[PDB]
């Protein structure tokens, strides 16, 4: 009585296990060939040698947008080309790092200030091509909720305790209905955004805290082509900018700590 | 009127919803009956007793 | 007592009275044949139940 | 005992034709 | 190599120790100063447990298996062919955990990001910290921890078990389990509807917020939202460890018997206790 | 320290989203959808509206009837006292059929109520599927929500319906309770051999702890990007941003390779869909073609030698 | 016209409705006849006796 | 009664109406048939 | 004991054709 | 038409219906015939006695 | 004490009693079926228990 | 008006809960009056002693 | 009756029709077979 | 002590002492249910088994 | 005013409160009473003895 058996070895349990192991191996085969949709083929120490690794690069697949914003197919042909980024290597062999240059390193394009070249029109909404960020002031059918904080009127501090400006407007999401931006008149009548995911609202003492940067080094936050609408770029070179500040605010921050 | 709902058509709503309930009750009262007489309830303490 | 169907709605209580009249008639007659005595299928006989603690028909 | 399932299945029957024609 | 858009991110810096000396790339990993520490453990510990692989009657990779000390031996430091080679193994994983934590930090400081990867990680090596360190502490001897072997370990985590002789009525368990089950529905789900709407059937628009909070809204009455659902993968991932954690934790040092005896005190309550 | 995304406190009150319009034949969705500050916490804040077509409708009645045969029988169980009812609500279940019977079907109060409530819960479950594909196709999207659901219906159809078929009992199957159904899970390792050693339970548990890695991994690796708009994820799979490329090149810089915004996806999606493919096909195995795993471990090799450190016995009832 | 139908065509769906009702419990009302017929319920507390 | 169906869509009340008997009435056979006196397929024990 | 399975199976079908011409 | 049929299509629906429905009920029903000769079901309350 | 409808909604005190009211009420029933001897269905002595001294 | 009646509504609402809950306990008290004559509780500490 | 196709797609109806007529008589195939006498088969034991 | 209710507002205070009051309630007569002395029913609990043993194979 | 109720009102409510407090507590001394009556509790270090 020996049921499930193929030969004096080999049983059905077996096969079956290598029947799944074939399948496991082209499955990490597809999975790792859609990985290499972005970033491939690889860039190295040469002005014309790229690498695309092992598996190859996947074919070609076609996104659809909506509203007439055109169609992407990734992986790309030609990538798109990169930011300007202003930075001095600091060796010259391969694996070495390079050091942002300039008085504002939150503005030299390099390390954590960098940011992507995205669509230079705002991001539609599905229902209509209205853009998807808008200001309170225009966006009128959203109202803060009661029983949480209203950051209307708050002043902006930055992480030594200077004072930059003061909160004027929120910006919010018309697809899911939530806070993006709070925008802020700062002394100097910019009128800059800064990120909600980078804001600490402290509703006691009516300040909108930034771990990020200085007082003043708000004052150099980049500002809006036209001072209703976002785009995808902006939103980028915002989010850029303020979060380049955890490194490059001060000394210290770039620095090992220990 | 949070319903939306006439004098009219309210009223008569409520005449049909007692009808109903009444002719819904009288069957289950006749339903009763005949399990009764089939196999009767309420035993004694004793048991039924057959 | 017309006067409360212009505060209750007669769309859900109509549904709720419904669904809530079957489960409690479903509850009623399961009862019922949870007992020997009103069992009306196969009487009040109670036919005697397999070995559970049994191995597997071969 | 015919007559305990006749009426609990016929007699809804009746009520709810007489009740739709009212 | 470096991605097409990989070189403008590469600069100095977010180091926590050593700063410009380990401070480089090879390949396209970064090593830093814990990435020595990490390389170093993770080759040292390889390299003992393939030694005490010789040591072991066989070649065979599913077969071997690395045993902590004798109980008698209690938390002292045993000799190496009995059990000092599980010890010396165990503090380079720690060491090497430890360090891949720390050295993500460092990675993601470069990156500008927030520190919620390493922070997801920490819950892993604290489970596995409460395998090999803080359970034995407890129970007052090394030997508690589990062997270093492919399907070794299984034989402890099922001797483990029934030396409770009912494992599943451990209580931290089941909150465990259905933290670890729910995270692979909560999985499924999330993957499903990101690749229905970045892929939809050919020929058609891709789909955005509108159709991803629409779609569970129709089936199920409600959407959590792109934030809520990533909040809720961490949540379920981490708490899935930490109650595995607690359950194991709890068994030995905090509960003796089987784990169906734990739940008497339910059914002595004196709303029904008989 | 920074803002960590960890619950949102400042919400703002839009309209509600009633959706797309749906195609054309299609029902009103139902009900008024309000604005919730609980939830607006650690996720979104709306309730509702839902969509109940014939699918949904009738999913619920096949299964609500099952619920009510499950807790007809674990009420009668304890003879219908409520005190005990909640006292013993973990250890009742709904038992299946007794070994005799087979497949056939067996009398209502030896797992004829089983059986019924099998059915009927099957059919909600089958129906239930329906009405995620349709959801899909009605919002026109993909439907892989469907075919994950299809993974998980085979792992429930494998315990319940397709090995107690295979192996002729529906005696077989789990019970419907709680502390039961973890017997049932016990009993079944107890007689099968160690279930540790089915490779296919190797497998489903591999898949299980990685599904859980890469949400863990995954979820903080969007929201250490919340700051980028890393969360607003399609947008990044169709013109990638600075959080997309933060979030490959950490991953690259930690481990050597990386995936991208719609291929992580694509690997949660698997890891998920392979624990209970994985382990559906390790369920139909046991008792079908091996019958003890852990013999089946030795004959293939994976069976460590542990030192036996007691003097050795022989079974008493072969000398007997 | 919460629904959406005119008193007109509210009739007719009612009529239809009626008619169906009708056709669908005679038939029942005939199987459980037959079905009586073949094995009566309802046994006395002593059972069915053959 | 005719005005019932001003308030109550035909469409949703069919639906509801049609799965409802037809899951009664499997209940009801699937009864039946674990019943020893009123199974018709193996008949009584 | 067929008069039993005729009517249930064929009825029905009958009834459809019965309501379907009016 | 909610449902996006004209009178013409709908009647020619519904006439191909109720032949398909009586094509089907018909082969069935000399199905059961057949199947009726094989083996008889609804036995006596004493057994179906050979 | 009439000056509670108007601080109490008259729809939502009635719904909360009607639910309460009838799963007490099923609550009692249910306790009765359990005893025995206040099981009107089946009536007295249903099991086998134990002789005392 | 927080809940939104008027004054003559909570009045004339409170007249008929009042007597529902009247009409509801006396038929309440008619049933245990029954129930005790079928089955009187409360035992004494040596049982009920028939 | 055939106002009711004004009501409920046809095409809708077409596909639930056939697969709730295939899983019925899958269904009483099924236990029909698991029966000892119309198991058609391997016959009665 | 009037005061109490130009400080709390009555619609909870009134909700939240009918949902303690019965909630309590029901735990005491649940508690005295369970015992011997205090059962009303049927007074000490006998705990009754099933008529006869499930048959063995 | 945090509660909003005037002060006409909050002491009406005061009222009717501790009016409604005595009745409720009346009736549960009462009710004790007959429990002590039917079943004392509160035994000796040895029991209830008989
Ligand atoms: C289960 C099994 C799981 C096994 C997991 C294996 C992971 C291996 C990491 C590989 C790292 C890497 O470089 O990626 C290459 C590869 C991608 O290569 P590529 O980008 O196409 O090639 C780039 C060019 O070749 C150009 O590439 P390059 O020349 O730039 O690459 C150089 C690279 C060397 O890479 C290689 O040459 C390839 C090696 C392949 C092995 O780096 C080095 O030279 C390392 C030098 C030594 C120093 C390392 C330590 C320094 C400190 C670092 C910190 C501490 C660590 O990534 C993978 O192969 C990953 C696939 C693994 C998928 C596993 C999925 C999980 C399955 C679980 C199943 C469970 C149930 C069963
Ligand atoms: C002593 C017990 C045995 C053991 C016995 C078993 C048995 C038996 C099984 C497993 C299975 C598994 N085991 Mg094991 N397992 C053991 C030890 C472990 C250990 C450990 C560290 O010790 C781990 C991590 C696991 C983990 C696992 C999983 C990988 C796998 C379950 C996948 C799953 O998610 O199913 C959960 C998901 C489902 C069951 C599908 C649910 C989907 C359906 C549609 C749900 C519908 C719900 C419905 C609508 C609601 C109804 C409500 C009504 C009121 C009823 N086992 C030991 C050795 N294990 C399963 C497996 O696949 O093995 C190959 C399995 O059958
Ligand atoms: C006693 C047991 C007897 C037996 C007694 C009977 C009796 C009595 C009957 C059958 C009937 C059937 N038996 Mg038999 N049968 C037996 C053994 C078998 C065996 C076998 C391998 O032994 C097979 C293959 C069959 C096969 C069949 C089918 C031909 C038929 C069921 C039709 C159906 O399901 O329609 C369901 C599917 C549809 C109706 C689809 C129709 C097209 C739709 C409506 C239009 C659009 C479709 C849309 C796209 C949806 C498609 C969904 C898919 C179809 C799922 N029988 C044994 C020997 N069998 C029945 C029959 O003959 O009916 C004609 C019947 O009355
Ligand atoms: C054990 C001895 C006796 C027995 C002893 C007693 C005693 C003693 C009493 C009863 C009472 C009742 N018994 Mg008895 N009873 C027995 C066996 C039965 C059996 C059976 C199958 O054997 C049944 C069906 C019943 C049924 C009943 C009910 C008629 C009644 C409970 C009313 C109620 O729950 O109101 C709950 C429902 C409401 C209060 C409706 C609420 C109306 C609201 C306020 C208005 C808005 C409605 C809202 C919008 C919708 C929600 C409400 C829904 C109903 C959910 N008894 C045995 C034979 N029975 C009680 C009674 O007579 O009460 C008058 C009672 O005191
Ligand atoms: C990839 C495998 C993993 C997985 C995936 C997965 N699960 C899924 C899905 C996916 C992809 C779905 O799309 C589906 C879903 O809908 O998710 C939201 C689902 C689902 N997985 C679920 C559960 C689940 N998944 C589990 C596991 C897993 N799911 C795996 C880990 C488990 C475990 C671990 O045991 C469970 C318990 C459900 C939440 C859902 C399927 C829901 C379903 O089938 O619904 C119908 C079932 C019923 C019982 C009907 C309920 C009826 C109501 C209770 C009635 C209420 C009263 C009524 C209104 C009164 C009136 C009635 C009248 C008749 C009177
Ligand atoms: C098998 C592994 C094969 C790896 C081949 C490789 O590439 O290793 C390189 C050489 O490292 C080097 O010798 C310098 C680093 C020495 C080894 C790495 C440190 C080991 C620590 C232990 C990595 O250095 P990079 O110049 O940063 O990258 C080069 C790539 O861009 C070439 O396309
Ligand atoms: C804590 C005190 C540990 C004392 C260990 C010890 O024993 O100290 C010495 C050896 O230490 C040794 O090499 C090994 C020393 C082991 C130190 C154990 C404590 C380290 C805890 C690390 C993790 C802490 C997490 C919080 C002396 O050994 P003996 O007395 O000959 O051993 C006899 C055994 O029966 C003792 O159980
Ligand atoms: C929880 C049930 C809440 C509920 O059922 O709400 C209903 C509306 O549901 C609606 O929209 C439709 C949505 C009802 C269901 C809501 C979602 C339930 C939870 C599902 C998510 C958890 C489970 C997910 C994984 C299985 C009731 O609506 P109304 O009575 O009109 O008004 C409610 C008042 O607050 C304001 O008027
Ligand atoms: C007013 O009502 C209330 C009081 C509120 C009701 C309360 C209800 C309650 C409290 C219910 C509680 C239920 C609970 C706790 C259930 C828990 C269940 C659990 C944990 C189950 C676990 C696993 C169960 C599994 C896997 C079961 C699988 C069974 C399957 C797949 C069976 C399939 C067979 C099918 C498809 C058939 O075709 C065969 C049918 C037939 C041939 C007739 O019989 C042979
Ligand atoms: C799919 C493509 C890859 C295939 C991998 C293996 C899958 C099929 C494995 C077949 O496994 C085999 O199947 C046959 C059924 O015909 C059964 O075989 C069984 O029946 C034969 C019949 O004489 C007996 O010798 C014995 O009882 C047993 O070997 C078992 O199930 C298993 O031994
Ligand atoms: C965090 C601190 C928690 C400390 C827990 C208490 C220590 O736990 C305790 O450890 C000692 C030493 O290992 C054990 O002591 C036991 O083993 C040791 C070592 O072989 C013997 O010398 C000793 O005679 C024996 O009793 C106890 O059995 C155990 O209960
Ligand atoms: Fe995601």
């Amino acid at each position: 009585m020996e049921i499930g058996a193929i030969t004096q070895q080999i049983d059905a349990a077996q096969l079956v296990l290598y029947t799944f192991w074939l399948f496991f191996a082209g499955l990490i085969i597809y999975l790792r060939m859609e990985d290499k949709r972005e970033g491939y083929p690889l860039v190295t120490e040469i002005p014309g040698k790229f690498l695309e690794g092992f598996p190859p690069m996947p074919a070609p697949k076609t996104f659809i947008l909506t509203h007439n914003q055109g169609t992407v197919t990734v992986p790309r042909a030609v990538p798109r080309a990169e930011i300007e980024y202003k930075a001095e290597p600091c060796a010259a062999w391969p694996g070495a790092p390079h050091e942002p240059v300039g008085p504002n390193k939150m503005l030299s394009g390099a390390g954590p200030s960098g940011y992507a070249l995205r669509f230079d029109t705002p991001e539609p909404t599905f229902d209509t091509g209205v853009p998807r960020m808008a200001p309170m002031r225009v966006a009128t059918d959203h109202v803060f909720d009661e029983d949480g904080p209203n950051p209307i009127g708050y002043d902006l501090v930055g992480f030594d305790g200077i004072v930059a400006g003061k909160i004027t407007d929120a910006w919010v999401d018309r697809e899911e209905s939530l806070v993006r931006y709070l925008e802020a008149k700062l002394t100097n009548d910019k009128s800059i955004l800064v990120p909600m995911p980078l804001s600490r609202v402290k509703d006691s003492t009516g300040q909108v805290l930034l771990a990020s940067l200085k007082g003043e080094q708000v004052l150099e936050a980049p500002t809006l082509a036209n001072p209703d609408q976002v785009t995808l770029r902006e939103e980028d070179r915002i989010a850029a900018y303020f979060a380049s500040g955890h490194l490059y605010a001060t000394q210290a921050r770039q620095e090992s700590i220990l | 009127s949070i319903t939306g709902l006439t004098e009219a058509e309210a009223k008569e709503f409520h005449g049909i919803f007692i009808t109903s309930f009444i002719v819904f009750t009288v069957i289950a009262i006749v339903a009763h009956l005949l399990a009764w007489q089939w196999r009767p309830w309420l035993p004694a303490v004793t048991g039924y007793g057959t | 007592m017309w006067r409360m169907w212009l505060l209750f709605d007669p769309r859900r209580i109509l549904v709720a009275l419904g669904v809530f009249l079957f489960v409690l008639a479903l509850l009623i007659h399961f009862i019922l044949l949870s007992t020997d005595r009103f069992n009306w299928l196969d009487g009040p006989h109670r036919g005697a139940v397999a070995a559970q603690m049994a191995p597997l028909p071969a | 005992m015919a007559m305990v399932w006749m009426w609990i299945l016929i007699a809804p029957a009746i009520g709810i034709v007489l009740l739709s024609r009212q | 190599a470096m991605l097409s858009f990989e070189p403008k991110y590469r600069t100095r810096g977010g180091t926590l120790i050593g700063g410009d000396l380990f401070d480089f790339w090879v390949g396209p990993l970064w090593v830093g100063f814990f990435g020595v520490t990490a390389a170093f453990f993770a080759i040292l510990g390889t390299l003992l447990i393939v030694w005490a692989a010789a040591l072991g009657p066989t070649w065979n990779i599913w077969r071997i298996n690395i045993a902590p000390p004798d109980i008698s031996y209690g938390l002292a430091f045993a000799p190496l062919r009995e059990g000092g080679l599980w010890q010396l193994i165990t503090v380079c994983a720690c060491g090497a955990f430890v360090s891949w934590a720390l050295r993500q930090v460092e990675i993601a400081r470069k990156l500008g990001m927030g520190l919620h990867i390493p922070f997801a990680f920490s819950f892993a090596i604290l489970a596995y910290f409460t395998l090999v360190v803080f359970r034995p502490l407890l129970m007052g001897a090394w030997g508690y921890g589990f062997p270093y072997g492919i399907l070794s370990h299984l034989d402890w985590v099922s001797n483990t078990g029934y030396q409770y002789l009912h494992f599943h009525y451990n209580p931290a368990h089941m909150i465990a389990i259905s933290f670890f089950f729910t995270n692979a529905l909560a999985l499924a789900l999330h993957g499903s509807l990101i690749l229905s709407a970045a892929n939809p059937p050919k020929g058609e628009v891709v789909k955005g917020a509108e159709q991803e909070n629409g779609y569970f809204r129709d089936v199920i009455g409600y959407s959590i939202g792109t934030l809520g659902i990533h909040r809720l993968g961490v949540f379920l991932a981490v708490s899935a460890a930490f109650w595995s954690a607690v359950c194991i934790i709890i068994s030995g040092p905090f509960w003796t018997r089987g784990w169906p005896e734990w739940w008497s005190w339910w059914l002595n309550l004196p709303m029904w206790s008989h | 320290p920074e803002f960590q995304n960890v619950f949102t406190r400042v919400q703002v009150k839009g309209p509600v989203h009633m959706g797309v319009p749906l195609p054309r034949g299609s029902w009103a969705r139902t009900g008024k959808p309000f604005h919730l500050y609980l939830l607006g916490l650690i996720g979104d804040a709306q309730i509702g509206p839902i969509y109940l077509g014939f699918s949904g409708v009738a999913s619920i009645i096949f299964g609500f009837i099952a619920i009510e045969i499950i807790g007809f029988n674990m009420l009668a169980s304890v003879d219908w006292s409520v005190p005990e009812f909640f006292r013993q609500f973990f250890w009742l279940a709904l038992e299946p059929p007794a070994p005799k019977y087979g497949l056939g079907l067996a009398p209502l109060a030896e797992g004829g109520w089983w059986g019924m409530a099998g059915f009927f819960l099957t059919a909600s479950i089958l129906l239930w599927w329906v009405r995620m594909y349709r959801r899909a196709r009605a919002l026109g999207l993909g439907t892989h929500t469907a075919w994950a659901f299809a993974s998980a219906i085979f792992l429930y159809l494998s315990l319940g319906f397709i090995r107690p078929i295979l192996m002729g009992c529906w005696c077989e199957a789990p019970p419907f309770g709680i502390f039961p159904h973890l017997d049932w899970t016990a009993a079944f390792s107890l007689r099968y051999g160690n279930l540790f050693y089915n490779p296919f339970h190797m497998l489903s548990i591999a898949f299980l702890y990685g599904s859980a890695v890469l949400f863990a991994m995954h979820g903080g690796t969007v929201l250490a990007t919340t700051r980028f708009g890393g969360e607003r994820e399609v947008e990044q799979i169709t013109d990638r941003g600075t959080a997309g490329e933060r979030a490959m090149l950490f991953w690259r810089w930690t481990m050597g390779f990386n995936a991208t915004f719609e291929s992580i996806h694509r690997w949660g999606w698997w890891f998920a869909v392979l624990v209970t493919l994985t382990g559906g096909i390790g369920i139909l195995l046991t008792g079908t073609v091996v019958d003890n795993w852990f013999l089946w471990g030795v004959k293939h090799g994976i069976a460590a030698p542990w030192p036996n450190v007691f003097p050795h016995v022989v079974d008493p009832a072969l000398l007997a």
